[PDB]
RNA sequence: AAUAG
């Protein structure tokens, strides 16, 4: 065990050794950009493959050209935190070395008149954090992985559901990476016809013949000859034994039925059969037959033989005739038929068809028709079967060549030919489109790749126009690449690409969860509205890669996975899950990658399966899955096993205990309830958990982890200083290591980041242990929520739906005291009338409203500001304003006139109390520092300073110097005190960071992690909740009705184990308070831990006195126990943990009504229950408005609570009003709310009046709708 | 004026590797620096109202 | 055939 | 696009 993990172990009820752990799970994202960044020898990924496809680039003469050699990034401006401060992406610079090369003219072809080299800056590349996120404009996001359809050829059919009849209709596409598609589809009259990216249909001959391919060359390709000979002037078949298996049979021997088993006939063997003319009369010619006397061709290829033809033949001398195999059932004459209806016959005849298909109403030549049909799908630069396509298309077609090959050939499209003609036949069957071996996964890298490779085309285009010139004897490489369209597509991609998105960040599982997410929508995917019900389902092949439960519910439902626990993308991009080999009977502890393809052909047996000492299975027949079907297998006949018993569900759902006791709609739930919780003041442990909370703590990276170990030399709310071991020290190393904490920071969702120390001075650390507790973290475990006791009973209909009755006590302990951190921003600009400033000299404010502002008009820091407060002062100067003659004589009367400035501040919104927690000021270079900009630069220079004093110090003092340390600060100083390059027209920037503390109150969305969400309806006094025989009250009251009909029993099973673990807590804090002797205290943990029959062995004797009394002082709280997934605590284990900790067995209480005293007449369900505070506050929900702003063109109201905007009066809102009648509450809806400008104004006034009339007019959306039907040239009016 | 100040601008980035601030440009147009940030924010294209 | 002024002006 | 009903 490690130090963080003895100071509180987990009791574990799970019976299954593992011999995997969970692999590190923000892999997907690293391991990618890890391959686009990094340099490849090999040159296969990344920038190296896209430099390389792109270079070398040539000019059109042959003057000169462009060689890349190599690239290399440089190093930052800022760093992410300063980043994230400024509002900068997190990049590096791009620098390419290029030489061009310039030939000789006079020379032959080929020689190196000259060579200049030099480096180029080539844009600026952003760059992925230690956590798989990036900072872009200042912003944390995340790169979701997409599942796109995988390059190759794919065989479909319409399922006999488009001709009237059925006639399953198949067809082959051909998809690349990049280039045109490829289609071959069957008519409902057996005719081949091709379709070039999805146009008007051409018969598919065209298509070999522009490829060289005669008549009878099609005919050859596609069809097998019978033949035909004069032999003895009788006429001759050419015995094929295999198709005989109408007419009377030859061979006299060996006679066969005639017109009337052939196996036994066949056994002799004979090369010899007389048939009649008419068997010939039918059948279609092979070969074109010439006459050199008559100079004609007696019969064509693809012709019908006659008896005159036959006649002709005869008197020609021809004695052999070849004609075409053709049946009814394995064999068929498609491709003959289509012949027929193709009109082309011969190579220019076909390209200019097909240049006609593709470019109507231009001319066709024949070098333009040649040019196009080698750029379709015959040019590198224009196509591209990748590495992934091509093996699939090899695979698909059963092709053994051509495996770095990108590019279509004739062998390609003949196979694919013959493989569509074969699944029409018979032979064959079609592809299965959600296969997860016909989906990829793409990540970021190859997205990154992609859109560097189109900046590189971009500008290879101006490359080669400019070298096409000539004059180069004063053209450096530098002069030719513009890096603005590559910087552009990057920009593009990283920051305005529908699968680079705003970080989930309520909690680290909210993080680990989105990082490991991937969408069938974005570029080249999926739409929600086209998506159909199959996409959407759960396919077999699903099974350890992606979660069937964690999906978005909604119009979103089965478009979005999660990835599974132990899944993993091969170097293609297909998934692939581990499993455990089984060796001569015995389940082996080695591990097998293997993907949707290979799992089909094996056997895998389930990790519930009965196993032996010796590692076999015990059961005879054990339920195995084969092909993607379950069933009973004998035990030799096994293959394979699963590694673990969370293979098949995602991190989230891994959370959920008692899972397997969860309806499968209800676990959704939960999976996705959990990535919505807000941290608390306090992070609380779960009682009831699966194991896998550390994990996700230590992998998310909100936690500070010991990169080496040692001894804790300092700790501090802010700083932790690691005295590292004598073992693990890199020759002439300082030997500290040290750990600055981020404190109350936002994050995405105006939630607070902090970190908490959890070590003291003098504590041993090992590597990889836990030193400060992030957000939702409670000693290195996921602490998403609170342990909350919790009564099943219905409280007097104020748990009515899903309603939730909470107890005063949870508000009085701030439970679920949230911190919420919003940033507000006041820009100083410049204007035609001046330039805004930002001062305390307010206008029509007093004194009451400046006490917190500075002499610079910036409020301090640590003011407790409510709704309405100025935070920044500032000042707008404004034009000239006509006054009303009353306005005049009122200021004649009162000669009071100062409006040279209008009030534009700074103001806390309503509604938000809070307090100022950070000021920051931005200048432009050229502007003047006020003096609150000084002061914060001041102490900014004394805190680097500070901080890099004291560094330097502990850093000495582990080592027992000047140059690099006051480099060091110079850089520092540099940063710090220079301008900030702002937008355009912008003067000044402050930003204030307010704090607010969001108690719980009625409105608030709570969950637990089986789908019970529900809202709190009412904050009840202690004296009134229900109570137990020794006087204590539950926390919350939760409805009895929302568990049978839901199915989610999980949670009983919950409630069940965390009244037992609070009672073993409870049992070990009393043994604590009457200071029993460590011997009993040791009995009692060692009892404890060995309840039931587990997989772990927990022995007590190992642990020193300090060990046992700090695991005895964190156990006392309730003992943590971990159920994990399909692998849980039995019942029989609850009752026995029930029994240890003296409660019933049966976890029902008699409760007492405590506005009465009366006992309930029956036994309630009381227990513990981890709940969460959803990001679904009704602070943030209310909103009212009474009138505002308005449209500019609509005149109605805006839309939304930023906006104070007014609710939408929809169809149906009118079609109801419609339905009851009520005529003038939808008059006023659609006249003197909305767009009636003179009739609002109206009907304010009489209002204010106490007059309650309105004088509707026409709205003013039918005025716009009258001018533009006018605008489409159509006289619309008003008829009296 | 416009034109000339990208091309400028593309040929210091070119040369020193970061976008060229508002006075290095100044001082190699040979204009004034108000002038530059004048031209800078008059040389960009009214957006579209249905931009979401 | 086409409808792009373009295709017709060349 | 994502999220809630």
């Amino acid at each position: 065990y490690s130090y963080t993990e003895k100071k509180r172990i987990r009791k574990d009820f799970g019976t299954r050794p593992q011999v995997l752990d969970i692999p590190y799970l923000l892999s997907i994202q690293l391991d990618s950009f890890e391959k686009f960044i990094e340099q490849d020898p090999e040159g296969q990924y990344g920038l190296e493959a896209a430099f390389r496809s792109v270079f070398p680039i040539q000019s059109y003469n042959g003057n000169s050209e462009l060689q890349y050699v190599s690239y290399r990034l440089g190093e930052p401006v800022f760093d992410v935190k300063e980043c994230q401060i400024r509002g900068v992406t997190y990049s590096k610079p791009l620098r390419v070395k290029l030489r061009l090369v310039i030939f000789d003219k006079d020379a032959p072809a080929g020689t190196v008149k000259d060579i200049k080299e030099q480096e180029v800056y080539m844009g600026e590349i952003p760059l992925m954090t230690e956590n798989g996120t990036f900072v872009i404009n200042g912003t944390e996001r995340v790169i979701v992985s997409q599942l796109h359809r995988s390059p190759g050829v794919f065989f479909d059919s319409d399922k006999g559901k488009t001709h009237s009849s059925g006639k399953v209709l198949y067809n082959a596409r051909i998809i690349p990476y990049r280039g045109s598609w490829l289609d071959f589809e069957f008519d409902p009259k057996d005719n081949l016809y091709v379709r070039i990216d999805r146009r008007r249909k051409l018969p598919a001959s065209i298509i070999l013949r522009v490829l060289g391919k005669t008549s009878a060359e099609i005919l050859d390709i596609f069809f097998e000859k019978v033949n035909f000979e004069v032999k003895d002037q009788t006429l001759m078949m050419e015995l094929v034994p295999e198709r005989l298996r109408t007419f009377d049979i030859e061979a006299d021997g060996k006679v066969y039925v005639e017109k009337g088993h052939i196996r036994q006939l066949e056994k002799d063997g004979v090369n010899f059969i007389e048939v009649p003319v008419e068997y010939i009369v039918g059948k279609v010619s092979a070969k074109d037959y010439v006459n050199e006397a008559t100079g004609e061709l007696i019969i064509t290829a693809n012709q019908e033989i006659s008896l005159e033809a036959l006649a002709n033949l005869s008197q020609a001398g021809y004695k052999k005739l070849e004609v075409l195999f053709t049946n009814d059932l394995d064999h068929g004459p498609f491709m003959s038929e289509t012949l027929r209806v193709d009109s082309t016959t011969d190579r220019i005849s076909a390209l200019v068809e097909i240049y006609r298909m593709m470019r109507p109403g231009e001319p066709p030549t024949k070098e333009a028709a040649e040019s196009l049909f080698e750029s379709l799908f015959f040019s590198a630069e224009r196509y591209d079967l990748s590495t992934v396509g091509r093996m699939k298309f090899n695979s698909s077609i059963g092709r053994e060549d051509a495996e770095e090959q990108g590019t279509l050939d004739e062998v390609d499209i003949i196979e694919v030919m013959k493989k569509l003609i074969s699944i029409r036949n018979g032979k064959g069957e079609v592809d299965d489109i959600d296969h997860l071996g016909n989906r990829r996964i793409r990540s970021v890298g190859e997205m990154a790749e992609n859109q560097f490779r189109v900046g590189l085309v971009r500008v290879e285009r101006a490359v080669k126009e400019r070298l096409s010139l000539g004059d180069l004897d004063n053209v450096m490489p530098q002069d030719l690449i513009n890096a603005k369209p590559i910087s552009a597509a990057v920009k593009e991609f990283f920051g305005s690409s529908q699968l680079s998105q705003f970080m989930d960040q309520n909690n680290p599982l909210s993080e680990v969860t989105h990082k490991r997410r991937i969408s069938a929508l974005g570029p080249g995917g999926l739409t929600r509205e086209r998506a159909g019900f199959e996409v959407r389902d759960v396919h077999v092949t699903h099974y350890g890669r992606l979660c069937p439960i964690e999906t978005p519910e909604g119009p979103n439902i089965g478009l979005i996975n999660s990835l599974s626990a132990f899944a993993r993308c091969n170097e293609y991009g297909f998934l692939e899950t581990p499993y455990r080999r089984v060796v001569n009977g015995v389940v082996t502890d080695e591990v097998d990658y293997l993907s949707a393809i290979e799992e089909g052909q094996f056997v895998i047996a389930q990790a519930n399966a009965k196993l032996t000492e010796e590692g076999g299975f015990a059961d005879e027949l054990v339920t195995a899955r084969q092909k993607g079907e379950s069933g009973l297998h004998p035990r030799e006949h096994v293959d394979y096993m699963d590694v673990a018993t969370n293979q098949v569900v995602s991190i989230a759902a891994s959370l959920i205990p008692f899972l397997e006791h969860d309806d499968a709609n209800r676990a959704l739930m939960g999976a996705n309830m959990q990535r919505q919780a807000v941290p608390t003041l306090r992070s609380e442990k779960p009682l009831v958990g699966t194991g896998i909370e550390r994990n996700v703590a230590v992998d998310s990276g909100v936690t500070a982890v010991a990169k080496r170990g040692g001894v804790i030399q300092s700790v501090d709310a802010s700083r932790i200083v690691v005295k590292v071991n004598e073992e693990e020290l890199i020759p002439g190393e300082a030997g500290i290591d040290i750990y600055n904490l981020t404190k109350y920071t936002r994050s995405n969702q105006n939630t607070c980041i902090n970190q908490r120390p959890c070590v003291m001075p003098g504590e041993p650390v090992a590597r990889g242990d836990v030193l400060a507790d992030g957000p939702s973290t409670d000693l290195g475990e996921l602490a998403l929520g609170q342990n909350m006791r919790i009564a099943f009973m219905p409280w007097n209909g104020y748990n009515f739906e899903d309603s939730i009755l909470v107890s005063e006590r949870v508000v009085q302990d701030d439970r679920f005291t949230t911190i919420h951190i919003q940033e507000l921003s006041c820009v100083a600009r410049d204007t035609k009338l001046g330039a805004e400033e930002i001062t305390a000299d307010i206008p029509n404010v007093g004194e009451a409203a400046l006490s917190k502002l500075d002499e610079s008009g910036i409020v301090y820091i640590g003011a407790e500001v409510k709704g309405g407060d100025i935070l920044v002062g500032k000042v707008t100067p404004k034009g000239e304003t006509q006054l009303t003659p009353e306005e005049k004589l009122l200021r004649a009367i009162f000669g009071e006139k100062a409006s040279d400035v209008k009030d534009t501040s700074l103001r806390v919104p309503n509604s938000v109390a809070g307090t100022v927690i950070d000021v920051q000021v931005f200048t432009r270079d050229g502007v003047e520092k006020d003096k609150r900009a000084l002061e914060i630069e001041q102490m900014q220079l004394k805190e680097a300073k500070k901080d890099l004093t004291e560094e330097f110090q502990i850093l000495e003092g582990g080592l027992l110097l000047k140059a690099d340390f006051d480099k060091k600060f110079e850089a520092k100083r540099r940063k710090i005190t220079q301008g900030d390059d702002l937008a355009p027209g912008v003067l000044k920037i402050v930003k204030v960071y307010l704090a607010v503390k969001r108690r719980i109150q009625p409105g608030d969305k709570m969950a637990g992690r089986h789908g019970n969400k529900g809202v709190i309806s009412k904050i009840n006094p202690v004296e009134d909740m229900p109570y137990d025989e020794n006087g204590q009250p539950v926390d919350i009251v939760l409805n009895p009705l929302g568990v049978p009909s839901r199915m989610n029993i999980g949670q009983i099973l919950e409630v069940h184990l965390g009244l037992a673990a609070k009672g073993i807590g409870d049992k070990i804090n009393q043994m604590i308070k009457e200071q029993q002797e460590l011997a009993k205290l040791r009995e009692f943990l060692q009892k404890v831990y060995d309840l039931g029959d587990t997989r772990q062995r927990v022995d007590i004797s190992e642990l020193s006195d300090e060990d046992v009394r700090t695991l005895a002082h964190n156990l006392r709280a309730g003992l943590p126990v971990a159920t994990p997934v399909f692998d849980g605590a039995p019942e029989s284990s609850i009752k026995a943990m029930l029994e240890l900790a003296d409660l019933p067995a049966s976890g029902q209480l008699t409760l007492f009504d405590g506005r009465t005293g009366d006992a309930f007449e029956r036994p309630v369900t009381v227990g513990y229950m981890y709940m969460l505070k959803l990001n679904h506050l009704v602070d943030d929900k209310m909103h009212a408005r009474s009138t505002g702003s308005y449209s500019l063109v609509t005149q109605q109201p805006l839309g939304g609570k930023a906006q104070f905007g007014g609710q939408r009066f929809g169809e149906m809102e009118v079609w109801a009003l419609e339905a009851y009648g009520a005529a003038y509450t939808l008059q006023e809806m659609l006249t003197v709310k909305s767009d009636d400008v003179n009739g609002r104004t109206k009907m304010y006034k009489n209002i204010v009046d106490g007059n309650h009339a309105m004088e509707p007019g026409m709205p003013e959306s039918f005025n716009v709708l009258l001018k533009e039907i006018r605008s489409l040239g159509i006289n619309i009016e008003l008829e009296d | 004026t416009i034109n000339k100040l990208n091309r400028i601008s593309r040929q210091m980035l070119q040369e020193m590797g970061r976008e060229p601030l508002p006075e290095e440009l100044a001082e190699r147009m040979q204009m004034p620096e108000d002038k530059i940030r004048k031209v800078l924010k008059i040389a960009k294209e009214p957006i579209s109202m249905e931009t979401p | 055939r086409t409808t792009d002024p373009v295709r017709m002006y060349m």
